[PDB]
Formats: C-alpha cells, structure tokens, sequence
C-alpha cells in the first residue's frame, strides 16, 4: 500500500523531472561533434543539478555531500535520463528534428570510443525493454544521485536514510501499482541497470581522463564540464 | 574548488 508520503515523494520527482526534462549550443558539425555534444551534457549537468536539489531530503545534505553526489553521478543520470529521447526505430537519440538527432555515428565523434559507445546503446535497449513507468524512472534518477557507496560521501547513514526511503518507496511502487508478471524482479533489474550505469561511469571517465590531457580536446569542453569531470 | 557546482545548488 503506497502511503501518503510515497505518493508525496513521486509527485514531487515526476515534477521536478518535468521541470528539469525537456527533448544555445555550438552547432553539431572524429571530434567534429564535440563542441555540440559537450554543450548539450554541460546544459544537461545544470538540469540534473535542477532535479537533485528537488529530492526530498537532498538539501538536508551537507554542501560537501551534495558536490559528491553530483560529481559522481551526473554522468550516469544524463545517460539515464537519455532514456526518454532514445527511440529502437534506429538506435538514436531523437531530441524533435534530423538537426537534434543523434545516431552512432554523431556520438561516436566527440572523442569517445565504441569501447563507452556500444555498451551505452545496449544499456538503452535493455532500459527500453523494462519500460518503465515515468514514475519508476523518476525514482530511478533519485536513487542513483542519492547513494551512500560514492567515493568521498561524509555523512553516509544520512544518505542511507534517503536513499532507503526512495528504494522502499519504488519496491513499494512496483508491487501496488507495476502489473505482474512485468513486476518480476523488477526492483532488482532496475538496479543491475544502476550498477550497469556505475560500468559506463568508470569506462567514462578513462576516456575522459585520456582524452582531456590532450589540451585541444580540454579547449573545446565547458567550465562546469571541466570542474565536475575534472581537470 | 567547486564554484560553478556550489553556485547552481544555491
Ligand atoms: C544525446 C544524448 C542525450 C539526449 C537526451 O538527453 O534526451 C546524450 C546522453 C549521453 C551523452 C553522451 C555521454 C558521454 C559523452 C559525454 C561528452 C564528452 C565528454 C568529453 C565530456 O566526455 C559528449 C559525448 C558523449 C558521448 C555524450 C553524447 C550525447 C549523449 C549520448
């Protein structure tokens, strides 16, 4: 039975990602795409921020909580969040028109590797196959930037505590309102795809590492690019 | 160290 605060605690991220989700930049042009493709994840970067700070107990965090949080999540939410503008007609990213449209061939040219690429298309698909409900995304999205195993998190049982609430709150979710069999282990397949996601981090910032110590890959990235991936 | 980050959560 969902509660009056579980309810609450949906309402409040579906909004927050209504807000913040919507399918300015340098025009999309083997780095040919990485102006356009690092302008689009730095806007990304502010809405997944815009969408945190909308979590319920999220701003109860220390600021320092927070940044490492959000550091070490912001990858991962954008490739999730992604979700919504993936289509399986072609394998592509289609944000509206053929301009905003993104198939392998254009996120293969900012300077990542089918190594990150293939095993972010196949994350896709497998999420697709899942279809979840908006409201499972939504939790979904909460539960990865609110977890106690990222590195440098001080108050860990703080984070626990809301990450539990979101978790019971989904476990809660999938058995009242997820029809079975679609139910099935669904909580589990939900977070192998965070663990999944954890995978395309790490094989993300290896590229990124590699490919920002070449100063004229670092030139064509944003500052907050820059001060959340790193320097 | 994190300016623009700290910024955006305020
Ligand atoms: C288009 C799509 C979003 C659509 C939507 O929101 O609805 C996003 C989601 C995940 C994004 C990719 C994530 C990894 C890197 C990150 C920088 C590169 C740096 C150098 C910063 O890592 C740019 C290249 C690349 C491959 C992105 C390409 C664009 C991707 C696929």
């Amino acid at each position: 039975k969902l509660s009056e605060e579980q309810q609450h605690i949906i309402a409040i991220l579906l909004d927050a990602h209504h807000k913040t989700y919507d399918p300015d930049f340098r025009p999309p042009v083997p780095l040919s795409m990485l102006p356009h493709l690092a302008d689009l994840v730095s806007y990304s970067i502010q809405k997944v921020i815009g969408f945190a700070k909308m979590i319920p107990g999220f701003r109860d965090l220390t600021s320092d909580d927070q940044i490492v949080l959000l550091k070490s999540s912001a990858i991962e939410v954008i490739m999730l969040r992604s979700n919504q503008s993936f289509t399986m007609d072609d394998m592509s990213w289609d944000c509206g028109s053929q301009d905003y449209k993104y198939d392998v061939t254009d996120v293969s040219k900012a300077g990542h590797t089918l190594e990150l690429i293939e095993p972010l298309i196949k994350f896709q698909v497998g999420l697709k196959k899942l279809n979840l409900h908006e409201e499972e995304h939504v939790l979904l999205m909460a539960i990865c930037i609110v977890s106690p195993d990222r590195p440098g998190v001080q108050d860990a049982k703080l984070v626990e505590a809301i990450q539990d609430r979101l978790s019971n709150t989904l476990q809660t979710y999938i058995r009242c309102r997820h029809p079975p069999p679609g139910s099935h282990q669904l909580y589990a397949k939900m977070i192998q795809k965070l663990a999944d996601l954890r995978s395309l981090n790490e094989e993300h910032s290896k590229q990124y590492r590699s490919l920002s110590f070449q100063p004229e890959n670092s030139m064509k990235l944003t500052p907050l690019v820059l001060e959340v991936f790193g320097n | 160290n994190h300016p623009m980050l700290m910024n955006l959560l305020k």
